[PDB]
């Protein structure tokens, strides 16, 4: 009776919430949170006493109602409310707990979103202040939501509906009503990820985003264009940015008319230049979780479309502004340029320096006769300073469909940017201020090395008159230049193992340098300083040069054994998002995809292919079974399929991948630390965590892995995904229970779990340091290095303080850091990256 | 010699948070004035004749200065609510040994205060409905 | 770069590769600071000049930075690694040994602008040292200190100290294996923190730091303690230091580990953040020697180790963790062991000394947590504390507003006026009945007004006296 009664008038309660604003909502709120204390108290005690703790429907469909009450909270203007909307969370959590004690899978099962609730509660345990810095970490938390569920999908649509009604009464109507507007902009754009996925109503907010930003209201318009900029650009959610990116792109495509003839409005200009505000925000910082959705699209025809726009404005002081910001954004472009997907982009980068130096004009402003025109001075100095930055490592390209050769071509194509840069250059000496003269001629002389240092065969004839220039300092630099060509190569020539091969033999020396207690310094300051965004790159580095050197484990045993010990999640912590996780992804991805190829392969033939298995259903559900179907019958085809799939397993122990065993151990010793410094078994955890994070995976979808060309038949794909459980449940030790489908399987893994153990014990039984097992092979890996050299050069200042901090009894005159700065120093900076010749990739 | 200087300051502390007196949040969200309260209660258990006495003049005073202005008297009728719930708690704590020695005090410095209270007060309907079941307490 | 490319000298190919390394080395903007000429983007843009044929060029920014013997430390070990590179190719090569003649003859002669240079050059590149030389270099030292105050011209004497502790910090270790001076050079880093600079008290731990280092490479504390091996060498001439201890206000006979202690808390003030974590870890290394003489875990608690541990409170976490407060392994404030008064008397001085002069918020929290436990548990001797704790104090009582800060302090005035109405046992001059009475001034801030404390004609006969007892010719 407790059970039912306690629930319905949680569901009365909670619906009044989310009905409508009341004076005394805050005060519910409270009341609130303490009957959910109370249910849990009784929870408790009722479990202990019989496990039995009824779930009617009216239980399931009260536990969702609330959670749509507690993130609609999460937006209302008073301050109070919402950092108690983020205490109840976790209530929500223990209750989890109580009512599974199994947190490997069970607890993040019933509550998929367990782990970032813990971190809301966390949150609301820091100093009161205003409502703007409160609302900018609500959002933050929001935009980890990953799951889709009842209480996400429904808040984001519920208060939609109320943001479409808000903004009828603001607008079609001719303060504090406008920053109730503000909040519930700011919800759906951070949680709108999980909505997603032609008419839905998630591409419906966009739309109606886009009018807003060229809003023209008498009395309200200048703050609803300020706050959608505002929003759009810092705060929405990365998996978002497809979208957006394909629906500015088809909002300025119909700007030009047939025959690409532009079409000033005077309200496309406002549009054009909200879009360059909101690309330069959104660009210009690095969120967590945007990098497989930054580079899913591709932004060439859309920023091509924004020079051949603003090209037309004309001379202004308007006009010149436009400009300026928009060499801006290029420059940023360009910094992300590893980030973006071109589809071809040597031809993108030659068709916008051609461009951006036709706004280049010097002298303009004395010509100009107005002394308002220095800001053509400005745009000067913005356009080089965005010219310098496409020409590096550029080979130039005359665009094709003249008679011209092509290697003529080429050569009066270069004559034309040097040319012009002489011109520039002259116009600088200090007889034709002298701050933005200084400015102007260093960029100047900047973008003529990198144009020669690109082309030397297409080029070098028409510079080997800067030796004798005018001016002492343009012919020093020039003399670096002529320094590095001559030092490089003109081809291969096979000198890449010889030249280069002993110019960094040093760093890699120095990364693996075996600190004391095996530390590793350089390293381990590596991984803490680097930022996040950047964690990708450095799990590939650190464990291809550590591997290579055959360290692996040292590297591994450094970096687990932290986590590990730092919170008691221990396995459990390395599937979240960390760079310690991300090691572990790129150990199972990288070395054990042929590992499974070899050992599912010829299997999933004879089940999807054999004429045996023609006509089989491995359907045990008999209330999902069909009137045709024998209960019988489908029991012992599945039996005997998981006979194959198991066995298989058992007797491809001497099959594992070297680089595996080590991943096995490490977790193996440092679990068996955990539990000495503190009947459980250490294998019991490793096997169970193989099993559901590399294997499983892969059996269950097959063909989403690459080992299988089409999708297999729903009669097929049914039968795998019950045989996961019961592979999972050996791995486990546990038996069936709760569940009558699988409770007649539980004598075949009782009599499995004997054999499971074995194996586990062959793979996670090799020594802590391979001294049977050891070779020497020392492959040389020229082109990880240099990506190694660019990641220690751009982060020289905070690996040093790092470094300084600790090596107190030993002063840091001779550790570690000291050698890094002058070893650095010795290589020099590092090259540019050549243009990409495909799509954009990731692992 | 030194530690009867302590005490005085944490008396003294008690006058310059009462309502009354200027606030200048001080209080930091009353955790601190908080704090400041019990401390001196618990003194009392072992000085009574100093914090007692302490606690008269600092009535006396508030009692006897002039105000004008509705938001002024909300003050003054809730700055003497303090000083006499916090006085009865001294008084009620204190260990039943018959402590009977202050004779001198009550005749002429604490009666004198607390007898104003219970006259009765026409000056508020509600206002003097709650202080005089707080002096009453006390007496 | 000559080095490098000289055609008369056959250097193999590992030297060669250090030469080169070393020449990047000296380009970079930590050299350009040692050389004084930071803020100069190259150096030999400004080392030339174009018009040196036409005109004459006239100096300007006659401020000029003053040059740190530490600095010369750096150059001149970095100077001496390049030349002994060198010298493994050249087969019998003189270049160290003439190097070395020539740094002696000036640091042995009298010269305001040259000896203090010398000195710390011949320190650095000597591979020997006689008891004669050690004898020079003390007797300089003793000279220094009496002309430094004698007249005003101080600041040129006090770096003829600092030079002359810098040297001998280089030469102990070349020592012979059983000479006295290895003992005796532990009263000459004492008697170089008693004169309050900065300087001074920079190098004066440099020597002692490295005295507690050399001393157990030679075995001395395996059966012994720092009690009793610095103390036994100091009998013959006790007469001279029973008159030093007096005016310092640090009593060396009465309790020897809590008077060392009482001059290394000074350090704490020093504003170098390097030299505050220098005295941090001789008292670690102070506290190994003692208790290992006991076997007593590195931690325990007792009548030898409560003064270091008392110090270490507030900086080491393992220290809290393994000595916590009883009233939350083992727990500070043992009245089972701490049972003399005495000892529990210069236990709550140091607690007191160090929130004096405390200007953090954490590290306040903690020491006041301590004291106010120690009120119920040592209710007899509390009031020897009451003027190092009157005035901070107060001013708390009053404007704090941090209940994290104010629960501990409340605690502490609750608990003096209940033990209060006893008559006072102990009285605050009990310390200077057995010599502590200068605990407190001696841990406080260094002056601004750099004056030598004008005891120093106590440290000159000392010194003097030293020399003849264990160096009579
Ligand atoms: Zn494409």
């Amino acid at each position: 009776t407790f059970w039912e009664i306690s629930s319905q008038m949680l569901f009365y309660i909670c619906k009044k919430l989310t009905s409508h604003q009341m004076l005394s909502s805050t005060e519910i709120l409270k009341w609130l949170r303490e009957i959910l204390i109370c249910r849990n108290k009784f929870l408790l005690k009722n479990k202990q006493a019989d496990r039995s703790s009824g779930t009617p429907p009216i239980c399931r469909q009260a536990q969702t109602k609330l959670e749509v009450a507690l993130y609609m909270f999460l937006w209302n203007p008073d301050t109070e409310a919402v950092l108690v909307a983020m205490s109840c969370f976790r209530h929500l959590c223990e209750e989890a707990d109580i009512r599974c004690g199994v947190d490997e899978v069970s607890v993040h099962n019933l509550l998929p979103n367990y782990n970032t609730f813990m971190e809301f509660a966390s949150v609301s345990n820091m100093m009161s202040t205003g409502r703007a810095a409160l609302q900018k970490r609500v959002m933050a938390l929001l935009r980890r939501i990953e799951h889709p569920t009842a209480g996400n999908t429904e808040a984001w649509e519920d208060t939609h509906a109320k943001w479409e009604q808000a903004t009828k009464l603001i607008l079609n109507y001719p303060t504090d009503s406008l920053q109730e507007w503000i909040n519930m902009t700011g919800f759906l754009c951070a949680l709108g990820g999980v909505c997603l996925q032609a008419d839905t109503p998630v591409s419906k907010f966009m739309d109606r985003l886009l009018s807003l930003m060229v809003c023209n209201h008498e009395k309200v318009g200048l703050q609803i264009r300020t706050n959608v900029k505002d929003l759009v650009g810092l705060e929405l959610s990365p998996a978002l940015y497809p979208m957006l990116f394909n629906k500015l792109k088809n909002t300025i495509s119909k700007f030009f008319d047939s025959q690409g003839q532009v079409l000033l409005t005077d309200t496309n200009t406002q549009f054009v230049e909200q879009t360059i505000a909101i690309m330069k925000n959104l660009l210009d910082n690095h969120t967590e979780g945007s990098s497989e959705h930054l580079g899913q699209a591709s932004i060439e025809t859309m920023m091509l479309n924004l020079v051949r726009y603003v090209r037309v404005l004309g001379n202004m002081v308007h006009a010149i502004q436009i400009k300026t910001k928009l060499c801006q954004l290029v420059e940023v472009m360009m910094a992300r340029r590893d980030d973006l997907s071109f589809c071809q982009e040597m031809k993108f980068r030659n068709k916008m320096v051609e461009y951006l130096t036709d706004w280049v004009m010097g002298t303009s402003n004395q010509a100009a006769d107005d002394d308002v025109k220095c800001l053509t001075r400005d745009l000067d100095q913005a356009s080089m300073e965005a010219v310098v930055s496409l020409l590096a490592g550029l080979p130039l390209q005359p665009e094709e469909g003249d008679g011209v050769e092509l290697m003529e071509a080429k050569s009066q194509l270069f004559l034309k940017y040097f040319t012009l840069f002489m011109n520039l250059l002259n116009d600088c000496s200090e007889v034709e201020m002298s701050r933005r003269l200084a400015s102007l001629r260093h960029c100047t002389v900047l973008a003529m090395s990198n144009l020669l240092n690109a082309n030397v065969d297409s080029g070098l004839m028409h510079s080997i008159g800067l030796g004798y220039h005018k001016d002492l300092q343009t012919r020093a630099t020039f003399m670096e230049v002529l320094t590095k060509i001559l030092q490089q190569g003109t081809e291969f020539d096979t000198l890449a193992e010889t030249v280069l091969a002993d110019r960094f033999e040093r760093l890699v020396e120095l990364v693996t340098m075996m600190g004391d207690q095996g530390e590793l310094p350089i390293a381990m300051a590596l991984a803490n300083v680097v930022p996040c965004s950047q964690w990708d790159e450095l799990a590939r580095v650190l464990v291809t040069l550590f591997d290579s050197r055959h360290l692996l484990y040292q590297l591994l045993w450094n970096m687990f054994s932290k986590e590990v010990e730092l919170a008691d999640s221990m396995q459990t912590l390395f599937r979240g998002n960390s760079l310690a996780s991300k090691i572990m992804t790129f150990c199972f991805k990288v070395y054990g995809a042929t590992y499974l190829q070899k050992l599912l392969d010829p299997l999933l033939r004879i089940v999807i292919t054999s004429s045996d298995w023609q006509h089989v259903s491995f359907e045990v559900d008999p209330t999902r079974l069909e009137p045709s179907e024998s209960l019988e019958e489908n029991q012992r085809n599945l039996l005997q399929m998981t006979e194959k799939f198991f066995h298989a397993i058992i007797s491809s122990s001497s099959e594992f991948p070297p680089q595996l065993r080590s991943v096995c151990h490490c977790l193996y010793q440092a679990t068996c630390h955990s539990l000495l410094n503190k009947p459980q078994n250490s294998i019991g955890a490793v096997g169970s965590a193989m099993f559901l994070r590399f294997i499983n995976p892969a059996i269950v979808s097959p063909y989403e892995a690459g080992i299988l060309d089409k999708k297999p038949p729903p009669r097929i794909e049914r039968g795998l995904k019950l045989m996961s459980k019961i592979l999972q449940s050996i791995a486990n030790h546990v038996l069936f229970t709760k569940e009558e489908h699988m409770r007649p399987f539980n004598d075949f893994v009782k009599s499995n779990f004997d054999a499971a153990r074995r194996f586990f014990l062959d793979i996670a039984s090799d020594c802590p340091t391979s001294d049977a097992v050891n070779h020497s092979l020392s492959f040389i890996s020229d082109g990880n290095v240099l990506a190694l050299h660019r990641l220690l050069w751009n982060n020289q200042e905070k690996i040093g303080q790092y470094l300084s901090s600790n090596r107190d009894h030993k002063a840091v005159g001779r550790r570690p850091f000291d050698k890094m700065a002058t070893l650095l120093a010795y290589l020099g900076p590092p090259e540019h990256k050549p243009v990409a010749d495909t799509h954009w990739s990731s692992l | 010699h030194r530690p009867v200087e302590w005490v005085q300051a944490v008396v003294s502390r008690f006058d310059e948070q009462l309502p009354i007196k200027t606030g200048q949040q001080n209080t930091h969200t009353k955790v601190s004035t908080e704090h400041n309260k019990e401390c001196l209660i618990n003194i009392s258990k072992y000085k009574f004749s100093l914090v007692i006495s302490g606690l008269t003049t600092i009535l006396k005073n508030v009692n006897n200065m002039r105000i004008f202005g509705e938001a002024a008297e909300k003050n003054l009728y809730l700055s003497q609510l303090i000083i006499l719930d916090t006085l009865e708690k001294c008084l009620a704590g204190q260990p039943k040994d018959t402590m009977r020695l202050d004779e001198t005090m009550l005749v002429k410095q604490l009666l004198p205060e607390i007898c104003h209270f219970l006259h009765t007060c026409r000056e508020g309907n509600q206002h003097a409905a709650e202080l005089r079941n707080s002096a009453s307490g006390v007496l | 770069h000559s080095l490098c490319t000289c055609s008369q000298l056959h250097f193999s190919e590992e030297t060669k590769q250090v030469l080169r390394l070393s020449l990047t080395e000296f380009s970079l903007p930590k050299f350009y600071l040692l050389f004084g000429i930071s803020k100069v983007k190259s150096a030999a843009v400004i080392a030339f000049r174009s018009s040196y044929r036409d005109r004459s060029f006239s100096p300007g920014s006659y401020e000029r930075e003053t040059f740190a013997l530490t600095s010369l430390e750096t150059v001149t070990e970095a100077l001496l690694e390049i030349m002994e590179a060198c010298m493994r190719d050249i087969p019998t090569c003189k270049w160290l040994d003439q190097w070395t003649e020539l740094a002696q003859r000036f640091a042995f002669q009298y010269n305001p602008s040259l000896q203090p240079r010398a000195l710390v050059v011949f320190g650095c590149i000597s591979k020997r040292v006689s008891h004669g030389q050690i004898k020079q270099i003390i007797r300089i030292l003793s000279k220094a200190l009496e002309s430094c105050l004698k007249g005003p011209d101080t600041y040129n004497s006090q770096v003829l100290i600092e030079a002359t502790v810098i040297a001998l910090t280089k030469l102990q270790p070349l020592l012979n294996k059983d000479s006295p001076l290895h003992k005796a050079l532990f009263w000459v880093a004492v008697a170089v923190l008693q004169l309050d600079e900065v300087n001074l008290y920079s190098a004066g731990t440099a020597l002692l730091e490295q005295n507690l280092h050399t001393l157990d490479s030679l075995r001395i504390f395996n059966d012994k303690s720092p009690e009793e091996v610095f103390m036994a060498i100091r009998n013959p001439l006790e007469w001279h230091c029973k008159q030093m201890d007096h005016f310092v206000g640090l009593n060396f006979n009465s309790n020897f580990n809590f008077a060392l202690v009482g001059h290394l808390l000074k350090g704490y003030r020093h504003p170098s953040p390097a030299i505050v974590a220098r005295t941090v870890r001789i008292l670690h290394t102070l506290l190994t020697l003692v208790n290992k003489h006991r076997n007593c875990d590195k931690f325990e608690v007792n009548t030898q180790s409560v003064a270091y541990l008392a110090a270490l409170l507030t900086v080491s976490e393992e220290v809290r963790s393994r000595c916590s407060l009883k009233h939350r392994s083992n727990v500070l404030l043992d009245e089972e062991v701490l049972t003399d008064p005495k000892i529990q008397a210069l236990l709550l001085t140091v607690l007191a000394t160090l929130v004096k002069y405390t200007t953090d918020e954490f590290d306040q929290r903690i020491l006041y947590e301590y004291l106010a436990e120690a009120s119920v548990v040592f209710p007899k001797v509390f009031p020897v504390v009451h003027n190092l704790l009157d005035s901070k104090i107060n001013t708390l009582l009053s404007l704090c507003q941090d209940p994290n800060l104010l629960n501990p302090i409340h605690g502490i005035v609750q608990s003096v006026v209940y033990h209060e109405e006893s008559p006072p046992q102990y009285q605050t001059s009990y310390l200077q009945s057995f010599g502590f009475n200068g605990l407190w001034r001696f841990a406080g801030p260094f002056s601004k007004q750099t004056q030598i404390p004008d005891y120093a004609e106590l440290i000159v006969k000392f010194l003097d006296a030293l020399i003849d007892t264990y160096l009579p010719g």
